[PDB]
């Protein structure tokens, strides 16, 4: 569905017939269309779409609930394969954090303890 | 960056 503008806001045209939005609530102007924030990507990683990628399906059981067929590899599972891969990421970043703070906190135990080998 | 910023029309411009 085509969202029509939200409450208090105006699409206008410049001198020069461009297209601007004007916010009477803020009473500020924006060439930023303001449904925007619910349609474009919030970052160059976001992506708006929330389809599976090819040779996945969304599945119902009546007694498991929602699962999920990976026709890729002829199997199924019951977590969402999109959380998996975030949580995936997550964990690598998380990882990496728990290994180098040990590994600086570490070297500056080592660092410090040269002057005080007493 | 070679092309300037173009700002919009400030608010309460004609109608």
């Amino acid at each position: 569905f085509e969202l029509p503008l939200p409450e208090g806001w105006e699409e206008a045209r410049d001198f020069d017939g461009k297209v601007y939005y004007i916010d009477h609530r803020n009473r500020t102007t924006s060439w930023i269309d303001p449904r925007d924030r619910y349609t474009k990507p919030l970052t160059f990683a976001d992506c708006i779409s929330d389809e599976l990628p090819l040779g996945w399906e969304e599945a119902y059981d009546p007694q498991v609930g929602d699962y999920f067929i990976d026709h890729n590899t002829k199997t199924t599972q019951i977590e969402d394969p999109r959380v998996q891969w975030r949580r995936e990421q997550e964990h690598m970043l998380k990882d990496y954090l728990v290994v180098a703070q040990e590994a600086l906190s570490a070297q500056k135990e080592i660092y410090q303890v040269k002057q005080q080998r007493l | 960056q070679l092309m300037r910023y173009q700002h919009p029309p400030e608010y309460g411009a004609a109608r």
